[PDB]
């Protein structure tokens, strides 16, 4: 499975999922991007652009390769949101306040040409724009959130409305679907969750839509709705502005219990502190602040110029020594204490400097041990390497890349442990 | 060395004499 | 290992010592040369018929599919039930492995190294394989082959 | 046309007007090599007609 | 009619004539130029006469700045007041 | 229809071209038929050059692109001869029709929006 | 002081020196646009992001 | 009466004359293309047009390394009815040859009559983006000039270099903004097809802007190194 | 570039001399042109002639 994101500027980045490091930056070649939906069989996704455009860029022959195939019939409204019916039609919502259906159908006549439009019954003080769009499979529709704060129903054939609802107060912003669409979930920025129903026969049989019920969870908005329904479990996951995100129950949305994943998780930890002269150190982005107690004094706050990367891994042992490393490239410190001040210098060392560092831990105040994210381990003495004991790869470790990487390095004095995802731990004596 | 220096300035002075204009360059 | 080109001096297939190791070392040793060539000179080569109109049906039809003197010729470059070939195209790739030898062949892989170097260095097998400049006959080509894409 | 010549053309120019110039074996060159524009039967009747009639 | 029929001949006549006059005349272009270079010390070094290895006059025009290896108007009548002039008579039509 | 008329303007541009040739007509700035379509182009005073997409034989309107590329004037294809001959305002099916160059008019902002449009779906 | 020493520190972090009718720009690094992703547009980012934050909405 | 003076560049020489003019030395004589004027001092000389063809264009707007010499393989992709591939003809001369690339049909066919008049163009007239029904007639260009309009222009540009380009070898683009984006600014376009170029290994050497002659027209000028 | 052409050039072709004289002069422009001679024209009478 491959992971491809998105950000401000113009290109689809597709990851690599092994080291978590960009695979490709593949630059669409129209304008700057708004948003990407693939379609079905994974095979070709959309990218809608603000030159006001649908790019259709193809994945076929393993990961890593993207080649460019169509631009389809284009307008001058900046499209916000694309959704796929099949491999055959792309519907977008733009900021006309409209929306448009393209015919995406290999070996046709009609392909790329803008078949239908429809549009968003506007507001008055403002400029209305459609913001979220979903193709319901079972009853042959289109639903749209719109920031009039509503939610429309129209169906596929003649393009036109069935169902209006004015929702909830400002604009909508997320929805979500069923696998055999029930239940369509809309998010607002009003923090409403809101859920139309349409299980009983009599909805079904004359695809009626009800406004069943809704629910406020968040506290600033909301921005991302997925749902996941198998007979496991069923479950939507809603994320917004507060740095949190709530689970709620997909069946039982109207009486059951939701769960509030909290801001912070300290897994990839961002604080350590040395009981050596009893100082603490945080890390943040170009941040290296330093307070010293015994009450509580800052002393230093350093700046990384040159990267522009998150210091995913810094340590100090006992002393005086410091480093820093990202996945791209790393630095390392010495620190001259005068008092209340402290003086850093930034040492030299091309090895350390070329290679990027998953993980770091110090043996002493002189020998360094580094996990490198291609499973690679290195000592330095401020290139001697030591071998691994190699895993075999399974079913899931063809999927999911990253099982096989080296998840924690911890040290002893003298003797080492290393732990892989997959459940294997191993000793190691250097 | 200057010879060849001094034949380059004329050789420039004759492509300036081809190609060159006073307030014509604005008109 | 054997590679098949395609050229206005006809068919030409060409030996390989045995690949993708011998890809990366032949464009790190930077391998555009005569000395390159001598370690790789030639399998058989196929100079066509005179016929304008044969070599105009026959790269048409080798940009659609497999041709004829194409079959005359893979009748005979095996040296085994399977011998790895080294093929320009993937849709002539396909059509090679689902014709009537069903052997082993690659499809246009990282090669281009391979193909643009022996490109280079055909001017060094005139002595070897066409002893005349056949730019000429790559004219009278490109010039046919317009006059019947276009309809005149 | 410039295509159906062979050797037995090419005495047959020699036989015309003259081979010991190698003009005969220009022409055939450049009529191997030739990118001119083939034209249609009824066009080259006659211009065979009025190349006669020229003669005459 | 007749009267917009000669009219019309008229700017046919003058809108080819202009076009040809055009197609005849010559300008000089005033574009951005970049040059792209991959140390900050050699873009700090940067000189055009050091990199088109010519001479000043030639660095700042740009239909022909030939090099040093290169250079290494008598023959038109007088050049300091006849030249320009139809040059201009021509640009003026 | 004809796979030969290339750019085929939709729904709403081709609303929006029919209104603007409906506003050029009242206007009397508008040449109707491809001859008198021509003769704009060789005069050189079209704004933009409308054609319709399913007059039989087309090539009696292909003949417009060419002077329309080498002279770059926007042309669009509406689909309907009929629908273009009640815009332009005349009891004949016109198959192509032109609306012309004066900057003193009260459409132009509608001629600019319209002619912007084309040039985007042209590009 | 602090103006200064900001202004020469955005001196030093410039690329584009201009010489007379020519501009001098370098090219980065391909380990820096091989393993980030390009930075996003502040202008259209920035346009969202007010839209939200519209003042008719009676946002707090 | 007239006076000639060659360019920065061999094969292109600029006649002082009555008017200042930019011209190119016939390999053919006595027959014109495309109905421009010629001047003879004594052999044939040429006008080129730099509003009508977007090469001469850079030519005037100044251009150091421009890779076309005489006796080399220049391979032209979007030679549209033939004019600049006739000029670039007419300078590489017999040594030389040019590979001319179209997709069209009436262009095609004012190419077709050009390359049956001249002997150094080689006309194919497929698809740009599908190198190989010319891969089977080309090999192993010098320089690679292209003037196209699909927006893929770098993706088109990458595939026929990979395939077909000398090491060290030139490569010039002819780049419209108005096309490609027609929102942003030409400059901001410019240096995002330059980071495109530079990504498929188009090592860049300069940009120009064509100011006078066309609208938001920029031309590319970069080398081709160790690759394949 | 006949067809390119438009169609009242297509009438006008032959009658060139007298059309642009009588267009610099403001007289009546000339009606037949080239096509004189073709059967339809070579039937008509006149007035006909002319249409």
């Amino acid at each position: 499975l491959r992971l491809f994101s998105i950000g401000g500027s113009t290109v689809v980045t597709e990851w690599d999922l092994a080291t978590g490091l960009p695979l490709r930056n593949y630059d669409c070649n129209s304008g700057v991007i708004w948003s990407i939906s693939i379609n079905d069989s994974q095979d070709k996704l959309s990218v809608g652009c603000d030159n006001g455009t649908v790019v259709l860029i193809d994945i076929s022959g393993g990961p890593g390769v993207l080649e460019h195939d169509t631009i389809l019939m284009r307008q001058e409204a900046r499209v916000l949101t694309l959704a796929w019916k099949k491999d055959d039609f792309v519907i977008g919502g733009c900021s006309d306040g409209r929306i448009r259906i393209w015919s995406a159908q290999k070996n046709d006549e009609n392909m790329g040409r803008l078949l239908h439009t429809m549009k968003v019954d506007k507001a008055k003080k403002e400029s209305t724009l459609v913001w979220s769009v979903i193709y319901l499979p079972r009853t042959d529709q289109i639903a749209s959130g719109d920031s009039t704060g509503s939610i429309k129903f129209w169906d596929f054939q003649f393009a036109t409305l069935n169902q209006s609802f004015k929702a909830h107060d400002a604009d909508v912003l997320c929805l979500t679907t069923d696998t055999d669409n029930n239940y369509v979930f809309s998010a607002g920025v009003d923090r409403k969750i809101f859920q139309f129903s349409q299980n009983t026969n009599k909805s079904q049989k004359n695809n009626r839509w009800v406004n069943s019920s809704n629910r406020l969870l968040h506290g600033n908005d909301i921005r991302a709705i997925c749902a996941y329904q198998s007979k496991g479990a069923d479950f939507l996951v809603s994320g917004g502005v507060e740095k949190t995100l709530v689970i709620n129950s997909l069946t039982s949305f109207s009486n059951g219990n939701y769960r509030k994943m909290p801001t912070v998780e300290p897994y990839s930890k961002n604080v350590l502190v040395n009981k050596e002269q009893r100082l603490v150190v945080s890390w943040s982005e170009s941040t290296v602040k330093i307070w010293t107690m015994g009450n509580y004094k800052l002393v230093c706050k350093l700046t990384l110029k040159d990267d522009q990367n998150i210091s995913t891994c810094s340590l100090s042992p006992d002393g005086q020594v410091l480093v820093v490393g990202r996945p791209s490239t790393t630095k390392v410190f010495h620190l001259q204490p005068v008092g209340n001040k402290l003086k850093v210098t930034k040492l030299d060392n091309d090895l350390l400097l070329r290679t990027s560092t998953k993980l770091v831990k110090f043996i002493d105040n002189s020998k360094i041990v580094i996990c490198s994210c291609e499973d690679d381990v290195f000592i330095v003495d401020l290139p001697q390497e030591v071998e691994l004991l190699e895993v075999t790869s399974t079913k899931s470790s063809i999927k999911v890349p990253y099982i096989n990487r080296i998840n924690h390095l911890e040290v002893d004095q003298n003797i080492a442990v290393i732990s892989r995802g997959c459940g294997v731990v191993d000793i190691l004596d250097l | 060395r200057k010879y060849l220096n001094k034949l380059i300035k004329r050789n420039s002075q004759n492509l300036r004499s081809w190609d060159l204009e006073e307030e014509v360059r604005d008109e | 290992a054997y590679v098949l080109t395609e050229t206005s001096a006809g068919y030409a297939l060409l030996k390989a010592s045995d690949k993708i190791y011998k890809s990366s070392s032949l464009i790190q040793d930077l391998d555009s040369s005569d000395k390159v060539l001598k370690e790789f000179k030639i399998a058989a080569f196929s100079k066509f018929n005179s016929a304008a109109n044969a070599l105009e049906e026959a790269n048409s039809i080798i940009e659609g599919k497999v041709s004829s003197q194409l079959e005359k010729l893979l009748e005979e470059i095996k040296k085994d039930k399977k011998s790895t070939l080294i093929v320009s195209e993937t849709k002539l790739a396909n059509a090679i492995n689902k014709l009537g030898l069903n052997f082993n062949v690659v499809s246009d892989a990282v090669t281009l190294d391979i193909y643009r170097a022996i490109k280079e260095y055909l001017p060094e097998l005139l002595p070897g394989m066409s002893d005349n400049d056949l730019s000429k006959m790559s004219l009278g080509l490109a010039h046919s082959i317009g006059r019947h894409k276009l309809k005149f | 046309d410039k295509a159906s010549l062979n050797d037995d053309s090419l005495h047959d120019l020699a036989a015309l007007l003259n081979e010991d110039s190698g003009i005969a074996q220009r022409v055939i060159d450049n009529a191997r090599i030739s990118m001119g524009q083939d034209i249609s039967e009824t066009d080259m009747e006659n211009v065979c007609v009025f190349a006669q009639r020229v003669a005459s | 009619t007749q009267d917009s029929n000669y009219v019309r001949t008229l700017r046919q006549i003058e809108l080819k004539k202009l076009e040809k006059g055009a197609k005849q005349l010559m300008f000089k272009s005033s574009g951005n130029h970049t040059i792209f270079v991959d140390s900050r010390e050699k873009m700090n070094e940067f000189t055009p006469e050091k990199f088109f290895n010519t001479t000043s006059e030639m660095v700042n025009r740009s239909e022909n700045r030939l090099t040093k290896d290169q250079l290494a108007n008598a023959s038109s009548i007088m050049p300091k007041e006849s030249l320009d002039k139809k040059k201009l008579k021509k640009f003026k039509q | 229809p004809n796979p030969k008329a290339f750019p085929l303007a939709d729904a709403a541009l081709t609303q929006q071209i029919l209104d603007v040739v409906q506003q050029a007509a009242n206007l009397r700035q508008l040449k109707k038929g491809a001859n008198e379509a021509t003769k704009t182009l060789n005069r050189g005073i079209s704004e933009f050059i409308i054609m319709a997409a399913d007059c039989e034989p087309i090539e009696i309107l292909l003949h417009l692109p060419l002077l329309c590329e080498d002279k770059n004037v926007p042309y669009v294809f509406v689909p309907s001869r009929v629908a273009l001959g009640r815009a332009c305002g005349v009891s004949r099916p016109v198959i192509a029709a032109s609306i012309t160059t004066n900057d003193a008019s009260a459409i132009k902002t509608q001629i600019y929006a319209v002619k912007d449009k084309i040039e985007t779906l042209l590009i | 002081i602090k103006t200064k020493k900001r202004k020469t520190l955005k001196n030093l972090r410039k690329d584009s020196v201009k010489r007379g009718k020519f501009r001098v720009q370098l090219l980065s690094t391909t380990q820096d646009s091989k393993t980030l992703p390009p930075k996003k547009e502040s202008s259209i980012i920035r346009s969202k992001d007010r839209w939200l934050n519209r003042k008719a909405l009676n946002k707090g | 009466k007239v006076v000639i003076e060659p360019h920065r560049h061999a094969g292109v020489y600029i006649a002082r004359g009555k008017e200042d003019l930019l011209v190119t030395k016939n390999m053919a004589p006595g027959e014109s293309v495309y109905g421009e004027k010629r001047i003879s001092v004594k052999v044939e000389y040429r006008v080129w047009n730099p509003f009508r063809s977007k090469l001469a264009a850079g030519i005037m707007g100044g251009l150091d390394e421009l890779f076309i010499a005489p006796g080399k393989k220049v391979l032209y992709l979007g030679a549209a009815s033939g004019t600049s591939v006739s000029h670039v003809s007419d300078v590489v001369g017999p040594e030389g040859v040019v590979y001319a690339v179209e997709f069209s049909h009436r262009p095609g066919r004012e190419l077709i009559s050009m390359a049956k008049k001249r002997p150094n163009i080689i006309p194919i007239i497929e698809d740009a983006r599908h190198p190989q029904k010319y891969r089977m007639l080309i090999g192993m260009v010098d320089c690679v000039f292209a003037d196209v309009a699909q927006p893929d222009q770098a993706r088109i540009i990458a595939l026929n270099s990979h395939m077909f380009l000398k090491d060290q070898g030139g490569v010039v683009i002819s780049i419209k903004a108005n096309c490609i984006d027609s929102t942003v600014d030409a400059e901001t376009v410019f240096a995002r097809e330059v980071q495109k170029l530079r990504e498929e290994r188009i090592k860049p050497l300069e940009q120009l802007t064509l100011e006078p002659y066309e609208r938001d027209h920029c031309i590319v000028v970069g080398r081709y190194m160790r690759s394949g | 570039s006949l067809a390119k052409s438009p169609a009242s050039t297509i009438q006008i072709l032959g009658a060139e001399k007298a059309l642009f004289r009588a267009l610099k002069t403001k007289h009546d422009t000339p009606k037949y042109g080239l096509l004189y001679h073709a059967s339809l024209v070579g039937q008509a009478t006149g007035k006909n002639k002319g249409k």
